[PDB]
């Protein structure tokens, strides 16, 4: 599925990332614009052997379970197809896990360098939440 | 910190009765919420998840509602296996907490 | 599958290092974030604190910074050690996975001097 900003704006809310350990929901929009342009179906192959799944590119190396991978380590103990849905519950579920490590939200590489550092709420400006 | 305050503290009820549990918490923490309990004798038991998300080996009775700041646990038709503790506890903010705690007992 | 287990003494004294071992069986402890729960003589639950899978930690301030949390990769364990125990310690400690859905089976520990 391939979500407006302010629909996401609103589920990621409804999801409970407002807020969520220190990050305002702004981060996790810009995050998910620049990591997959806000589409759940997004797949990308790592030169590693890995894949990126989803609306937050979560990696098949230390997250879930796409069978493929390497030295997989499942810590979101949920295999990679889940995270491939029009739902975003999964996602941010494991999202949540991930961003609860103290390297919090640069673990996503183009939050990194599009997000950190900018202002993040604009993404949720302009929006009904 | 997050305060979570848990009513009742005690509950007596006869088996075959529906309850309701009620957390509150201080501040919003979206849908960070998770429900546990706790028999006597035995290790705290996860039941339901981020508020409402139900998990693989626990009774379908159990089922939880609420966001933001108000949050119950329900338990349709309670049966003897479940009284008991059961306890709140949010994850939005570190450090983590977990409200006082509501007694299940048999009436 | 996976069974948790708590080992160290059950009887400590005041102001001395309380240390407890949890063992991890079926996968390995690198697969997961791991916590440690105590629980006070009248029901309060207290969340100690718990290390995620780059080693970063995270600890309850509640604690004053006299905790540590470890964990050994060869041994499958990982261990809590809280300084200057005093009888406010007194607890039944449990280890878990950070999702909650493992616990080990609680270990009571008493401090006082005797």
């Amino acid at each position: 599925k391939v979500f407006g900003r302010c629909e996401l704006a609103a589920a990621m809310k409804r999801h409970g990332l407002d807020n969520y350990r220190g990050y305002s929901l702004g981060n996790w929009v810009c995050a998910a614009k620049f990591e997959s342009n806000f589409n759940t179906q997004a797949t990308n192959r790592n030169t590693d052997g890995s894949t990126d799944y989803g609306i937050l590119q979560i990696n098949s190396r230390w997250w879930c379970n796409d069978g493929r991978t390497p030295g997989s380590r499942n810590l979101c103990n949920i295999p990679c197809s889940a995270l491939l849905s029009s739902d975003i519950t999964a996602s941010v579920n494991c999202a949540k896990k991930i961003v609860s490590d103290g390297n919090g939200m640069n673990a996503w590489v183009a939050w990194r360098n599009r997000c950190k550092g900018t202002d993040v709420q604009a993404w949720i400006r302009g929006c009904r939440l | 910190d997050i305060v979570l305050t848990q009513s009742p503290a005690t509950l007596s009820v006869t088996p075959g009765n529906s309850v309701s549990l009620s957390c509150r918490a201080s501040q919003s923490i979206g849908n960070n919420l998770h429900w546990y309990q706790q028999k006597s004798h035995e290790s705290p038991r996860l039941l339901i998840k981020y508020a409402s998300q139900s998990i693989s080996g626990i009774p379908s009775r159990f089922s939880g509602s609420g966001s933001g700041t108000d949050f119950t646990l329900s338990i349709n038709s309670v049966e003897t296996e479940d009284f008991g503790m059961y306890f709140c506890q949010q994850s939005n903010s570190w450090p983590y907490t977990f409200g006082g705690g509501t007694k299940l007992e048999i009436k | 599958d996976v069974q948790l287990q708590e080992s160290g003494p059950s009887l400590v004294k005041p102001s001395q290092t309380l240390s407890l071992t949890c063992s991890v069986t079926g996968d390995s402890i690198t697969s997961d974030y791991w916590s440690w729960i105590r629980k006070f003589p009248g029901n309060r639950l207290e969340y100690m604190g718990y290390v995620s899978y780059s080693g970063s930690t995270y600890y309850n301030p509640s604690l004053k910074s006299r905790i540590s949390i470890t964990r050994d990769t060869s041994k499958n364990q990982y261990y809590l050690d809280l300084n200057s125990v005093t009888t406010e310690d007194t607890a039944t400690y449990y280890c878990a996975n950070w999702d909650g859905d493992y616990w080990g089976q609680g270990t009571l520990v008493t401090v006082s001097a005797a």
